[PDB]
Parts: structure tokens; C-alpha cells; sequence
């Protein structure tokens, strides 16, 4: 039916400007307005503007004057959005969505755009050492960009594992901690190894966590 | 100073629509109201001289009601956002926004 | 601009219940022709936002009948006849009667369960991390509910502030609890200038706050 | 209501530059509605547009004059000005500052200037000449049913001369004739008033002659 | 270039009659034309803008019509205060820009009115000047055609007088004319009777008005 495919994710440095695409199919592309929504921090939604592809007319949320530019190529049913002079505050997911009587009835899958001045860097992995149940873990510190994967005992240990979301440090790099609750009786007998992998830098680490 | 508008409107081809604005909460006197889109002039209501209606719209725009204007014979190409620019004495410039959708 | 205040921001619920979300608009969402452009949206974690109900009460093609919308003027309501595990996610009201279009704050539907206490652990920085000049002190809250949790770092009973970050998991698939990591970050200079490192947790499942601490 | 007022000298020597100033009243020269224009009218001929200025400073001049015209605006004095350089006798005229209407550059469908020049100043006469200013001599035209009395305003340059009676009070029956140019190259002019014969003994009549180009004013009482 | 032309250059109509004035453009200027009125001694006033729109407050007998290259201002019922020159102005973006026409002057036709004649002898202040100016006044007459003859001791003076005629009054539509006779004090103190002879349509007989030096 109505399908809206957006372009892939992009990491850019601040000051740069990039163009998101939205290829429409399944309806008369010029008979409906093409809207654009920003999704910040996973939670907050913001209407950015729209373009009426029949005549090219644009309307913009004036809270974001000069941040975006909307264009269309009607011969390819593609809508475009140029984000300008990007900063970290503009790191978000930007949605394509069709407009019908002031509601948005069909959405694109979203385009995650990341803005950072960091350079690729693999993580350092430090042990959260344990002192009935005993908590141990690994601290995966100072890597860029996302993501990193943490397994325990090469996939064998999976129960009681908690890998928290990564948090961006003020340095521009991420950090992450993976813990597992284990029995107290097993601290001396069972070895525990967190396996960390950061593909952006081809970094694989295995850290044994000792009492 | 604030401007309240009709609110976004959905209309059908061949229909007629009123675009109106109201200037509230201001001690300012309105010298002129420009009705415009991002790229074209529809009509101007000047307090000293009277109404002017751009030749592009003379067939299908009537002055009024009040400081608004009425569109006849709506086409799909009308789909867009219309501005009521109020030019007050003498500081000036209050702006209202109304999007019209046709089909 | 119209300000759409949405209520509540989070609602732990039981499958089979009847949920109601209210969206409250800072001014009337009716045009001079009596059309009220208010729509409700749903964003499940794995997916893109989908329209549920448009113009107050109209149900979009394909939406189950449990979803219904009511209200008028400046307060609107979303009704869910019976919530299924697939109805969980974040819900948004949107007004398009006034430029610019503004969204509600969003309501997140969660899984209700009994109070459960966190197991609190505190981890000191590793000797390997200290070799490079920074000290990460980690405090772990394990398997608690509700999400309300206050963690206070005390370094020689010096209430800390601004030098720690938190991270919380989503509700666990099996027991719908939360776990939380609080990481205190210091230089090695400051870290070895003090002795006692404490983590103090206040939570509904603990009769009185719990402090887990270590000596450097 | 907006009221415009011109000022500046009425005599300008050849090759030097004419400078005028317009002061806006009951309105702001910063208002974004208007173009602030200058329009001139040589004696006995039609109106010629000089140029305008917008409050932002942008201008648009008459191409036949743009090599010598510079219009400027001062927003804090509520004034805008005209400078016209290397003047000749072809520049002798009455110069009006006036008000026109701004056309936004955003209108793709507007290739015209709407409305019109709706407010004008009083206009000031500037004559480009090498001769020095000469104030007029004023003589009585003494009255002998209804009586005629007046003033002869003789040998002045350049124009204009305005004549009022009893400092603006006397209006009805006043006739001020067009100036004629004499063999001398100086202008001369007469202003008369019809008055009841009954009044001549009681009511006094004084012509107020004003010649601004020379900063002279003459009050002449007329009596039998 | 856009070239504007106005015809007739002169109309002469009675109060209550219909005056139609024409403005024409070398090439089309669509609706982008304004009409102005200028009465003697005053600045123009905007009557009509964008071809057919009368300005607010303008009397309703003024109305504009036409398009392209042919435009018309109509004074549907002439009033005497409408004595004025009327200009069109082109308002398009075509090269000359804000060009005004040459104008049409509308005279007011009234009934015949004979002139009231006055003669003024030179002021005694002006006799110390060394020149003597004698003024003859023809007041409130119509039509304009009038001849003034100076007789100094019944010697038709010639080549030493100048005539100035006012412009038509706004209320009663008449003219007035001064004729000034300029002599040297020498020649003035050598003759005795100075006479101004006025002949005009409104007089059955030519009128003479005169004085004798030392009145
Ligand atoms: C044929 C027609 O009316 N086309 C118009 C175009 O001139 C205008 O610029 C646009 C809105 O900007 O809407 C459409």
C-alpha cells in the first residue's frame, strides 16, 4: 500500500549539512503534503514543516527557522530534507510522513542522524569485581561511535544479565556497563568472562572478572 | 500582541473559504493588512486608501469580511499557507498563519 | 503556539484493563467551520509511529476497535477497551488546527506489578583504570519496581552533585522490574584524597534507605 | 495624519549641489509600508519623479538623474533627504517630498507599484542661478459701493513671493497675481483685495509679503 | 520606453456637465495607472489608483476606467471647485518608471461677467525710487478676453505695460487681470491725466477709469 522509504543513518561532524530522502509509492505523490517530524532523545516529537509536491509550496515551523530545507523530485516521487549547520542538539531521528486533513496517516521508517566531533575509538574494558547472590560485571568505557555488544562466557551465561543503555559522556565518547547476578557459592569455582566487541574499530576484548 | 486565526482549513474543489485574522491585546492602530503567500500577493487592505486586489486573484477573491478575504472556486493548487501581515502604527508587523488543504 | 499537555506521562497497567489518556490543549482546536484536527498516535519500540484516531473520534484503517477517541474543545481522551501486550508503547496526541503543528508530551504504557526492592551493590574503580588517571565508581540497583529511585553519592559524607550519570534498563521481559547503573566519575587525584565512598538508595521497596559503601 | 514638510534653500548656484530635507509628522519614517519619494515640477510644466528611499536604506532613482542624485534617510530624526549635484537651470523647479508604497521583493506575481503617491509636502521652489537673492520692495495700492486696495511687490529674485492679508485673517476677495518677469530680469507681482467701502475708515488692511529665498518679510499697511 | 499622452490638453465645460479625460500608453501597462488632481498653487492629490479604484474620501463623481493602452478619468458632474490639472501616472515596472502624463487642464464655463475696473496711482514712497508704476485692475470677469489701453494725456502709451491674469477662481469661476504701466519719475511728472480704458464682452460701452496727478 502506501509505502515511505527513508534513507539510511548518517554520522556527520558539527557544521555539516546533509540531505534526507523519502521515496513514496502506492499513491498519487502530488495529491498530498509530505511532512517531516523530529524525534529527540527517543521521546519528544516536533513538527518541522511540510512540502506540497503538486506546486512545491513549503510551510515551516518557525521555532526551527533556517534549520531545514524541503524539496521534491516529482519525476521520482522523492521528497527531500536538507538539514543545515548541524550541532549535537540536532542528533535525532527524522521521520517522513504523509499529510491528510491535518493528520499524518503514513510514516517512513525514520532516519537516525548523529552529530558528533568524535573520532572512532575502541573501548577500554574494566572489571566490576564482586566482593546468596553476587553482582559482578564489566565497565565498557570511552568508545565511539555506537554500538558495542557484551556477552558473558561467550553466550553460555545469559540469565541475570543486565546490559544498560550507553550514555554519552561530556567527552563525546560513550560508556556502558554490563552486570550479571550470579550465586555467591560460585565466586571461587566458576570463571566469568565478559566478551566486548566494538565493530566500528574492529576491537574485540575478553575481560575476566575476578573477586 | 497576538493574532488569532480561523485555524487550518480543509476544503474541496470549487468551494469557497473565508480567511480572517483578529489582532488582540495591543494598543496599536492597524494601518495596513497584507494577505500573502510565501511568493505571491493576494490582497492589501489599507486604512487610508482602501483595498487592492492583485490581478492574479481578481477573478476569485472578494474583500471582506472585515479585514479578511473570501476565496471562490478553490483549486488544488491553492494548497499552501497564507499569511495575514498586520502593519500597525508605527512600530508595526504582527503575523498570522493559516494552512488551506484542497484534496 | 498551542501547548498540548498530556496526562499521565507514564501508566503501569494490567492486561485486560481499560486505560484512558487525556490530552489537554492550551486553546480550542476547532476552526471556524467546526472541524477539530486532533489525532492520536502510537509508537511501539520496534516500529514507526502509526496513526490510530484522527479528528477526535475517527478510527484509522486497520486499527482494532478497542481504540476509541472522545472529547471536545480543549480536552480529549483516548480509550483502550482491553490492553494487550502489543498495545504497550508511547502514545501521542497531535493538533494540526494551528500553525505550527504541536505534539503532546507522550504517554508511555508500562506493565504493572507489585513493589520490589533493589539489590544494591557498589563497585570500586579498577587498578587498571586508575593507571590512566580517572576513577569510575559504579553503584548497581538490581531488579526493583516501581522506577522511582533516588541514588545519592556520598564521598566522606560529602553529598555529590553533577559528577555522576545514570542509566536504566527497560522493563525486564520476565518479571517487569528495572535495574539501574549510577557511575560516579572522578580524577585519580580527587579519588585518592578521600577514604569512604558510599551509595545511598531510597526506594519504595525499602523501609528506610540502604547504604552500600567501601573504603579506598 | 502624516504631514510632510520640505526645507532647504531656494537659490542654488550653477554646478553646486541642491540639498533638501523632508520632516515626517504624525507617523514614522521607519514604517515598512512606505517608500519616501522626491518629485519635482519645473514651473509651468509637468511632474517628474526623482527617486525614493526605503527605511532600510535601499534606493531607486530616475535613470536620467541617477548619476547625480543621492537620497538618504535618518530614522532617528524622522527625516529623509535629497542631494542633487552639478545642477543647471534645467533643475529649476518646485520639489516635493512625498509618500509612496513599498512592494515586497517576495511577490513573484507583482510586477507593478500598487496604490499611489497619497501624501505630499507643500513643495519648495529652488532656482538655479548665478544672481544674488534680492528681496522685494512693497508699495501700497491705495483705495480711492465696494473698494479695491492692494500691494505692489516689485523687483525680487528668485521666486516665489507669497502674500497674505491681515496675517491670514483676510481671505475673501484676495487676488494675488502671477509674477511677471520684467526687462530687468527681476520679478514683480501685485496682490489686491475687494473690500466694502464702509470699512476703509474703520478696518485697517496690511499685506504680509513673504520672500523666503532672501529671508525677507514686509508688512505694508494700506490706507486711503 | 513607456510614453504617456493625455488628451484633450484643455477642456472647457459648464458646472454639472460630464468631463471625460483620456490617458494613453505607448505600450500596455494593464491596471498599473493612477490619476492625480492638482489645483493652482497646491501639491497633487491622488484620486484613482490601479486604474479603477477611487481613493477613500475622494468625491464620488471622480471615477477611473480602462486598461492596457487606453485609460479614462470621468468627472460625472462637474463642480466649479474642480478647476485643476489632472495627471495620469504609470505604475508598472517598465523602464521610464513612475512617468506622469502631460496633464489635462479643465476650465470652467460660466456666464458673462463684466469687470469691475479700478485705477491706482503710484505710491509716493515709490516716487522717490525714480520710477512710477500705475496699476489698472480688472476684477472678477469672464471670459478672459479683455483689452486694456493706457492713455497719458490722450496719448496711447505703447511698449511700457505688462499684463498679469489670475487663474480661474474656484468658487465663482472668474478671472482678474492687472496691467502695470511703468514710467520714469521724469516722464510721470510731465503729464497730468492717466487713464485706463477697458473693453470687454460684458460691457455695452468701453469703460475708462482715470486720475489726475495730485488727487
Ligand atoms: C496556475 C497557478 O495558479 N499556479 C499557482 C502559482 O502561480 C503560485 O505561485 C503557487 C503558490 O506559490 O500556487 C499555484
Amino acid at each position: 500500500e502506501v509505502q515511505l522509504q527513508q534513507s539510511g543513518p548518517e554520522l556527520v561532524k558539527p557544521g555539516a549539512s546533509m540531505k534526507i530522502s523519502c521515496k513514496a509509492s502506492g499513491y498519487s505523490f502530488t495529491g498530498y503534503t509530505m511532512n517531516w517530524v523530529r524525534q529527540s532523545h527517543g521521546k519528544n516529537l516536533e513538527w518541522l514543516g511540510l512540502i506540497f509536491p503538486y506546486n512545491g509550496g513549503t510551510s515551516y515551523n518557525q521555532n526551527f527557522k533556517g534549520k531545514a530545507t524541503l524539496t521534491v523530485d516529482t519525476s521520482s516521487s522523492t521528497a527531500y530534507m536538507e538539514l543545515l549547520s548541524l550541532t549535537s542538539v540536532d542528533s535525532a531521528v527524522y521521520y517522513c510522513a504523509r499529510g491528510v486533513r491535518f493528520a499524518l496517516d503514513y510514516w517512513g521508517q525514520g532516519t537516525s542522524v548523529s552529530v558528533s566531533s568524535a573520532s572512532t575509538k575502541g573501548p577500554s574494558v574494566f572489571p566490576l569485581a564482586p566482593s546468596g547472590t553476587a553482582a559482578l560485571g564489566c565497565l565498557v568505557k570511552d568508545y565511539f561511535p555506537e554500538p558495542v555488544t557484551v556477552s558473558w562466557n561467550s553466550g553460555a551465561l545469559t540469565s541475570g544479565v543486565h546490559t544498560f543503555p550507553a550514555v554519552l559522556q561530556s567527552s563525546g565518547l560513550y560508556s556502558l556497563s554490563s552486570v550479571v547476578t550470579v550465586p555467591s557459592s560460585s565466586l571461587g569455582t566458576q570463571t566469568y568472562i565478559c566478551n566486548v566487541n566494538h565493530k566500528p574499530s574492529n576491537t574485540k576484548v575478553d575481560k575476566r572478572v575476578e573477586p | 500582541g497576538t493574532i488569532e486565526t480561523t485555524g487550518n482549513i480543509s476544503a474541496e474543489k470549487g468551494g469557497s473559504i473565508i480567511l480572517q485574522c483578529h489582532l488582540s491585546s495591543t494598543t496599536a492602530q492597524v494601518t495596513q493588512v497584507n494577505w500573502e503567500q510565501q511568493d505571491q500577493l493576494l490582497a492589501i487592505s489599507n486604512a487610508d486608501l482602501g483595498w487592492h486586489i492583485s490581478p492574479s486573484f481578481k477573478d476569485r477573491v472578494a474583500p471582506g469580511p472585515g479585514l479578511g478575504l473570501t476565496l471562490q472556486s478553490l483549486t488544488v493548487n491553492d494548497t499552501g499557507e497564507y499569511f495575514c501581515i498586520y502593519h500597525t502604527y508605527p512600530d508595526g508587523t504582527y503575523t498570522g498563519r493559516i494552512f488551506l488543504e484542497v484534496l | 503556539d498551542v501547548v498540548m499537555t498530556q496526562t499521565p506521562l507514564s501508566l503501569p497497567v494490567s492486561f485486560g484493563d481499560q486505560v484512558s489518556i487525556s490530552c489537554r490543549s492550551s486553546q480550542s482546536l476547532a476552526n471556524s467551520y467546526g472541524n477539530t484536527y486532533l489525532s492520536w498516535y502510537l509508537h511501539k519500540p520496534g516500529q514507526s509511529p502509526q496513526l490510530l484516531i484522527y479528528e477526535i473520534s475517527n478510527r484509522f484503517s486497520g486499527v482494532p476497535d478497542r481504540f476509541s477517541g472522545s472529547g471536545s474543545g480543549t480536552d480529549f481522551t483516548l480509550n483502550i477497551s482491553t490492553i494487550k501486550p502489543e498495545d504497550l508503547g508511547m502514545y501521542y496526541c497531535l493538533q494540526g488546527t494551528h500553525q505550527p503543528w504541536t505534539f503532546g508530551g507522550g504517554t508511555k504504557l508500562e506493565i504493572k506489578r507489585t513493589v520490589a526492592a533493589p539489590s544494591v551493590f557498589i563497585f570500586p574503580p579498577s587498578d587498571e583504570q586508575l593507571k590512566s588517571g580517572t576513577a569510575s565508581v559504579v553503584c548497581l540497583l538490581n531488579n526493583f519496581y516501581p522506577r522511582e529511585a533516588k541514588v545519592q553519592w556520598k564521598v566522606d559524607n560529602a553529598l555529590q552533585s553533577g559528577n555522576s550519570q545514570e542509566s536504566v534498563t527497560e522493563q525486564d521481559s520476565k518479571d517487569s522490574t528495572y535495574s539501574l547503573s549510577s557511575t560516579l566519575t572522578l580524577s585519580k587525584a580527587d579519588y585518592e584524597k578521600h577514604k569512604v565512598y558510599a551509595c545511598e538508595v531510597t526506594h519504595q521497596g525499602l523501609s528506610s534507605p540502604v547504604t552500600k559503601s567501601f573504603n579506598r
